[PDB]
């Protein structure tokens, strides 16, 4: 699927932090980014075996060592780290089915997202508002990794509820309302 | 081949001579003196001299140096290169006497109207308006530049417009003064003229006359409205003097997308080896790709026919009575200049006939192999390839 992605790409070509058309100022790749790639490999190789040589459980849960009890549970059940705020959004909606669908749509709403674009700028560089609202959402997709882990009772609970609401508002509501305002900002809508 | 006789005058001015049996003479005067002795505030002096020295001296006030110098029936030249200033005329033999004498006022007592001075500047501002029109030479200009950054070989002939709108009679009058020294001056004729004669007219006239570094570099001025493209590349060529220039020569003749031409320009202990090509632009890169593997070929590929051949071409660019008194001249004043003597033809084809397969592909190895290129480009360039690409052939 991966090799799908770099076709549906080089038709189109990679952006630009600035998202303005690049086509005037292009270099190749194999002495530019081949390098910075080979670089950005070794950085990445450097922290993957300080992970492994140095801290190799920091991440896991030790229950793994625990060969599995058909009969017996573990107290705390916790999903891994990188999923831990998708089941996060689950405990928050009441409903069973609510919370596997609000799940999904955790996962769907970015398919959703390239129908949400309502300003005329491609990038966030020069959009300081929706910088804010992207920040903040970066900053409540923490605190529900965070959530997931805390157990069931309060106030990680409310913090959950919130935290989902306000991720599914500033996704769907708050950023394509905000690229309006950016937009009226500078004389064009 | 007669040999060419040197002698040396009180000036220092240098009268040399290489007598033949064609019936004109071609004489002219050499001078030291480019744009490489200008130092930026006078860069266009040495052109805008060459603009005013025929349109009049005390003696020929107005149009009397063109009148007579055209009555006689001789033809006047002029040119100006990064190192060497020629003033030359080709004319009827028995017109030395008064040959002599005309090209005498050229190089001293030219007195600059500044009428006329006026009138060349706007003549040399709006030919270079235009001068852009000469896309070889728009490369050539920057290839120069590119390479001799922050050295005076930088400087074009030509030098900046603005230079040549701020330019005044005294200015001139010091580059005139300055870089017209008796001992930096050849009198050279070929021809139809005996070297006693030519030594006596120069004792009664003209017996008065009183860094580089190599910067790999790159500069790559787009303009995609211009048909097509035109790249030049070159390294540090050894120099004028250097005798490995020969070996250079029979590999150029090696080589010799579209017109691929090759140059071994050569500045005081300096200059720059490479080639000039223009093609449509889809196919630069690939151009630029050939090109090197013909170099790396030559540190690769020097069969020795090819040697041969290469060899046989070189045999037959030497310059001689054949190709004429012009010709031959221009080659007098420039080896009085650069050399200090005047090389023969059996020299030539001693260091021609000495070089060999291994021996060029030594002197290539030496200086294209690992040698940063300097690129100018000029056009759709916007498939050459950049520097790191170019410099590096990988093969
Ligand atoms: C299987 C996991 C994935 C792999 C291996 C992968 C790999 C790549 C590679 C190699 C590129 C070209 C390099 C680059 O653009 O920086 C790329 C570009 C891109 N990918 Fe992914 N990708 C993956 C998942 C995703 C996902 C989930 C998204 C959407 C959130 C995404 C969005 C993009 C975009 C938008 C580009 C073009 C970005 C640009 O060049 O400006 N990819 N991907």
């Amino acid at each position: 699927l991966a090799i799908v992605h770099l076709l549906f790409l080089h038709e189109t070509g990679s952006n630009n932090p600035t998202g303005l058309n690049s086509d005037a100022d292009k270099i190749p790749f194999h002495p530019y980014y081949t390098i910075k790639d080979i670089l950005g490999i070794l950085i990445m190789f450097l922290i993957l075996m300080t992970l492994v040589l140095f801290f190799p459980d920091m991440l896991g849960d030790p229950d793994n060592y625990m060969p599995a009890n058909p009969l017996n549970t573990p107290p705390h059940i916790k999903p891994e780290w990188y999923f831990l705020f998708a089941y996060a959004i689950l405990r928050s909606i009441p409903n069973k089915l609510g919370g596997v669908l609000a799940l999904i749509l955790s996962i769907l709403i970015l398919a959703l997202m390239p129908f949400l674009h309502t300003s005329k700028q491609r990038s966030l560089m020069f959009r300081p508002i929706t910088q804010i609202l992207y920040w903040i959402l970066v900053a409540n997709l923490l605190i529900l990794t965070w959530i997931g882990g805390q157990p069931v009772e309060h106030p990680f609970i409310i913090i959950g509820q919130l935290a989902s609401i306000s991720y599914f508002s500033i996704i769907l509501i708050l950023m394509p309302i905000s690229g309006i305002i950016e937009d009226k900002m500078l004389k064009l809508y | 081949v007669p040999e060419t006789q040197v002698s040396i005058l009180d000036n220092g001015l240098r009268v040399a001579s290489e007598q033949s049996s064609h019936a004109t003479c071609t004489v002219g005067v050499w001078i030291d003196a480019g744009s490489r002795y200008e130092t930026e505030k006078n860069n266009g002096a040495g052109y805008f001299l060459e603009h005013l020295a025929f349109k009049g001296t005390k003696n020929r006030p107005g149009n009397a140096l063109e009148k007579e110098v055209e009555s006689i029936g001789a033809h006047l030249n002029a040119y100006s290169t990064r190192e060497h200033t020629a003033y030359l005329i080709k004319a009827l033999s028995k017109d030395l006497p008064k040959v002599v004498e005309l090209l005498a006022d050229i190089v001293q007592n030219s007195s600059l109207e500044d009428s006329q001075i006026e009138k060349e500047r706007d003549v040399i501002l709006r030919e270079m308006q235009e001068n852009d029109a000469s896309m070889q030479n728009v490369v050539f200009d920057y290839l120069h530049a590119t390479a001799f950054q922050g050295t005076p070989l930088a400087q074009a002939v030509e030098g900046p417009s603005e230079n040549v709108r701020r330019l005044s009679r005294t200015d001139l009058t010091d580059y005139l003064n300055r870089h017209y020294k008796a001992p930096r001056m050849v009198l050279a004729a070929a021809g139809g003229v005996e070297h006693q004669q030519l030594l006596d007219l120069a004792q009664k006239h003209l017996s008065s006359v009183s860094p580089c570094r190599f910067t790999g570099s790159e500069i790559r001025h787009r303009d995609d409205a211009l048909p097509l493209a035109h790249v030049a590349i070159a390294v540090e060529g050894p120099g004028w003097a250097n005798p490995d220039n020969v070996t250079l020569q029979v590999a150029n003749a090696i080589i010799g997308c579209q017109s691929f031409q090759t140059f071994n320009i050569s500045y005081s202990d300096t200059g720059l080896l490479g080639a000039h090509f223009v093609c449509d632009a889809m196919s630069i890169d690939d151009m630029v790709f050939f090109l090197q593997g013909q170099w790396m070929r030559l540190c690769t590929s020097a069969t020795e026919s090819e040697v041969t051949r290469g060899k046989n071409i070189l045999r037959n660019a030497l310059v001689s009575h054949l190709d004429g008194t012009t010709p031959v001249c221009e080659d007098i004043g420039r080896s009085l200049l650069t050399y200090g003597r005047r090389i023969p033809l059996a020299e030539w084809e001693s260091r021609i006939q000495e070089v060999d397969a291994q021996m060029l592909r030594d002197i290539c190895s030496k200086y294209f192999y690992d040698q940063c290129p300097a690129v100018a480009g000029y056009g759709p360039i916007e498939q050459l390839p950049d520097y790191n690409r170019i410099r590096s052939g990988m093969f």
